[PDB]
């Protein structure tokens, strides 16, 4: 890894990536099952799955016509499954480092949950982000029940925990996932808008001005449910204003977000009165 | 959506199958998706006889489980016994593919008539292959061949085996299976078949000589119930009936190309190929023509003299 | 290496597999051409092709609309070619071990042939199944004229021969292939229904109750030509009744088979009156 | 290096190739960025992109219905970008060998230009063909006016320069690219028909009778603009007359060209009156 | 119904892109009925030769002609009236003319048995020169190369116009045999001739008009209904084309800027002052030639 993923993050041709990744997922996955105790591999393959599920499965399904919705439901079910697989691969990195961990956190006993999480150091922050984000993404592809799956609450605790150890991690990547969650979940669920705007301010602290993500996250997660059409447009505009050729890294993630912003701009009618 | 279930004697990976399938597709595109043909294996229905049964009902006004079929002369005659279709299998009557092509074309109405009156439309006619004799020793004359013991596969279900035995041939009833044992046992001198079978099965090993001079066609045989045809609208009819006529034609060509390569492979394999002299061809016809009577007593009808002569008047004039 | 096909056999996501295999075939194939005398590689790459031909080429083409049949004929021609390539790659393993073997087996001399096959031990059974199966699969896709009589009979002999050495091999995998063949080929060809039911009972001896295959093979190969609609339905039902999650191993082959069973159930109409 | 690329050039199954290449491009690309100064790698990955752009991007887009032409314009933009990436990867091999080279040859001062090109030996001919062909291909897909005449000039000079050093190179591969260019560009651009027929005669000297390319190049580049329908048909016929099973290598390139010839035959309508 | 149409549209041009988009937009209006296949006019051997091919079951049913082909088809218009210098200099101004005067333009061609699907612009003439000019007569004094026949009446206004192929241009310049040439910004940038001249004229003089007609007989093959629908689709085209040609002319005149050429802009005074120098030659361009200059269409455009 390291030098190898570079030829993906820096790529602006999406189909090259879409067609080449599946065998890379398959290869990392294989290596993992061979050396299960190797934590880096564990996280790598988990993160890969989570990332692929988002860009090459869930995302494409969002651009689907509304009458084809059966296909789109299949897609979402597919992405859900993949997010989960990723989360577990990453979770194994934790379980390798802190045996019993999976048992404790997912028990959903508030005393056991928070107890095993205290065991975590900045080393593990990377793993926490991905396990959390994996489960959180899957949750979003699930219908809405009474109360909250214990896994997702555990997930959100893992994220808040990485936040304690390392608020600046990945330019506030964790804050962005939380903002999106808090905004969506009811306060019965542990979310709410006050909680979400708060998490977003923190994003702004550590995030890059050359990153389109927070702008989108703002329009999508906050502006829409608050029926603010102005900020929505303005934010999406700020995102589409970034030259992908001027950005040091993740040219790919930029192209992808800008694709999504354009679609949002065009579908502005569906989110507002 | 009008779907036509049609029973088929077309062998599996065979080119008659390929061609039926191309017709179902050609028909579907003519009707814009309206009509398709699903084919059902006639061996699976338990024979042409059994298949004819699945064309009837059960009750009148109630739909048959089957809207059509591809029958050989066997099924054809069970369906309309006044037909006189077995008339084309009269030895040396039609020997040529162009000659048979001439017949299925110009005499169409005269052929279709018996079947239209049984409540069928004949979508198209075509050929199963040309009879040949595969033998362990040669024959310098016809009577010499009639003297050879020669096995048929269907036989008793096929009337042309019973009337062969009426021409003076020694015809023994054997399954496709006991053939190889029977040959090596000396219980048979050879058998009746088509070049395709004899090559494909590998029976060529077991006989020294094979007849390349065309004797007579095995005709088939595609009809759809008058009632099911009425389900397709009006318009499309002409269009799709010509599509099937086109088929007969590619089939005629490829069956020829195929019979040719088969008769080649058997050559290379060490079998030697026998070719009847234009003389003998005349000389034989007259030995069969003399064999008419004892047929008409055992198998009356079965030959339509009108139809005989329409055919004669054409090919030789 | 064999720890490596694990990430394929156990996968339930078909597209991941379909997209990642071609480069794997390409890689094995390359390795082979580099060390041709390495028998394991020989078989490996041959089996891979035969398996891919079936799952990702021939199978998809069966689900094609009947008006599109040109596309379907191209597919079948494609699959045929691939079955053959596979069979040869596997056959080279035999030719490496017993020089002259290819020459003798296709000689089409009943003695020379009974000699070379007698040289074979249980070691070679694996190779015999795949060479036999490869050719037999190709035959099913081969136009009546072009089928080549000594050849076919060689393949079938190789399979009957693995049966002598090792009747239990792969839970009676060889019996399954023979059942399908015997049922299809005329007795002039060496098939027949008595011969086929016989081969099937043997399948039952060594096969798993958690394997959907034999049930399908039963409905498909036997029930249809015998116009038994009852057993057809009942057998396809027994297959669709297996939880893929309850035999992690072979999860992929199970998903694939269940897909095929559902299609068969839906097309029952086309198989019976 | 080339024991691997054999399993591609010799393949007649196009989908196997189309699906397995992208990860190979990705791998070579990665290796390159790791050892930038390794000239072989530089060229390899450059050539690979240029080849993929042609066969799997630009070509499929030509077979697209005329009403779908938005999709087709996207394709061409995509191929353009890829041809350029390839050209630069190859150009880095030259810049590694002759530092300053990129600066000079692209300075568009005739003296500094051919000066730097004069320093090249037969070793570099391979690199010159690919850099030249890369840019020339891109030019064909560039919107009128967005080209940069200096640059097109440079590419064509590099090709004419490989011609000086090694007229026979790759069976006159360079002549074929030039023929196509000369035929298309106006004499203001440095093309023209006299210039093009000349380059083609040279092709005929070194090219194979078993290669379908020159025949196509003839119909396409020359026959069409000269409104010669006869030669067009005759040449395409000579191409489709080659048995791919009888050729030494590039069975793949043969299959591809024959595909294109057939399409050309069927579209003859659109090319003549 | 397939419509073979001859085209002077340069390869990757954007006039090509737009014709192709119209063929697609037409196809979708007619549900697959109508498509346009385009044939390169250079391949037919020129507009003249292409006119020949609308005749015979005629093989070509249509074409995109420049003023050259247009006038050979119907020597009534006069089509060259729009190229009167300074008569129309503005894109909106020419957009105003192709719109409001449509019938008056279409008339000569309807009577030759054609329908004009649409009109548009090939580009705006500019003068690319090695030295500047403080006045018109100063420019007429410069030796300036061309090659269509819009150049025979330039030589009648007092310009020294030398006939040269696109090819002998670069040699001729460095040889001092020419002071500069007539062109459009697109050509001069795209070909890289900007190198060889110091100054370029950005003040619009007059449009090169084209030019798309379909034979009256082939148009009758499309059914009644679709007509309105698809004739508006082409009108839409003229418009995107007007916009993009402008955007394009602008970027070209930019690149040539950056490249070291300096860009000349006529003061509003001079624009008036020049028109009156041509108007004095204009009454002289009717004397020397009838036809190409029409005079009613002409006085109408003034209005």
């Amino acid at each position: 890894d390291a030098d190898f993923t570079r030829v993906f993050t820096e790529e602006d041709d999406l189909d090259l990536v879409a067609q080449s990744l599946p065998l890379v997922l398959k290869v990392y996955e294989a290596l993992h099952l061979q050396n299960p105790a190797h934590r880096g591999l564990s996280l790598a393959v988990g993160r890969l799955y989570i990332m692929y599920a988002n860009a090459f499965v869930q995302t494409p399904a969002q651009y689907l016509p509304e009458d084809e919705f059966e296909a789109q439901n299949e897609a979402y079910s597919r992405a859900r499954k993949l997010y989960l697989r990723g989360a577990r691969y990453a979770l194994s990195s934790l379980e390798t480092a802190y045996p019993g961990f999976t048992r404790e956190v997912f028990s959903g006993d508030e005393q056991r949950l928070h107890k095993v999480l205290s065991r975590c150091t900045r080393v593990d922050v990377g793993t926490l982000y991905w396990v959390g984000t994996g489960y959180v993404a899957a949750f979003a592809l699930t219908p809405l029940g009474s109360a909250l799956p214990d896994t997702v609450h555990a997930a959100v605790m893992m994220l808040e925990r990485a936040c304690d150890l390392w608020p600046s991690y990945q330019e506030g990547a964790v804050w962005n996932v939380l903002t999106k969650f808090y905004a969506a979940a009811p306060e019965s669920f542990g979310g709410g808008m006050e909680k979400a705007h708060t998490a977003f301010e923190h994003l702004t602290r550590y995030c890059s001005a050359h990153d389109p993500d927070h702008h989108i996250t703002y329009a999508d997660a906050l502006c829409i449910p608050l029926n603010n059409r102005a900020g929505f447009d303005e934010a999406l505009d700020r995102a589409l204003a970034i030259d992908p050729e001027s950005v040091p890294h993740n040219k790919l993630l930029v192209i992808l977000s800008q694709k999504r912003a354009r679609w949002l701009k065009a579908h502005v009618q569906d989110f507002f009165l | 959506k009008v779907v036509l279930k049609i029973a088929s004697i077309a062998p599996a990976r065979s080119i008659w199958e390929t061609e039926l399938k191309k017709l179902s597709a050609e028909w579907s595109e003519i009707t814009g998706g309206l009509v398709s043909m699903k084919f059902y294996d006639m061996s699976s229905l338990g024979g042409e006889r059994e298949g004819i049964r699945k064309l009837k009902s059960s009750r009148p006004g109630q739909a048959a489980p089957l809207d059509g079929a591809v029958f050989s002369c066997l099924g054809l005659s069970e369906l309309a016994p006044d037909s006189g279709i077995y008339t084309l299998s009269v030895p040396f009557l039609i020997q040529n593919e162009k000659d048979l092509e001439r017949v299925l074309h110009e005499l169409r109405e005269d052929l279709d008539r018996p079947f239209r009156a049984a409540g069928f439309r004949v979508i198209t006619w075509t050929n199963a292959g040309w009879l040949s004799f595969y033998t362990r020793a040669p024959y310098a004359s016809l009577g010499q061949l009639k003297k050879q013991t020669i096995a048929l596969s269907s036989l008793d279900s096929s009337v042309l085996g019973t009337c062969f035995r009426i021409c003076g041939f020694d015809i023994k009833d054997a399954p496709n299976v006991r053939l190889a044992p029977l040959l090596k046992a000396g219980s048979i001198d050879g058998f009746l078949s088509v070049h395709l079978f004899t090559w494909a099965t590998g029976f060529y090993r077991y006989i020294s000589y094979a007849l390349d001079t065309k004797i007579c066609p095995a005709v088939i045989g595609m009809l759809i119930s008058d009632g099911s045809w009425a389900r397709i609208p009006s318009r499309y009819h002409d269009a799709m009936l010509q599509a099937a006529t086109r088929v007969r034609q590619r089939l005629a060509n490829n069956l020829e190309t195929l019979d040719r390569e088969c008769s080649n492979n058997i050559q290379k394999a060490g079998v030697s190929i026998v070719h009847l002299t234009p003389q003998e061809i005349q000389e034989w016809r007259t030995e069969f023509a003399a064999d008419v009577k004892r047929i008409q007593a055992r198998l009356p009808g079965m030959l339509n003299m009108t139809l005989y002569e329409k055919i004669k008047h054409l090919l030789y004039s």
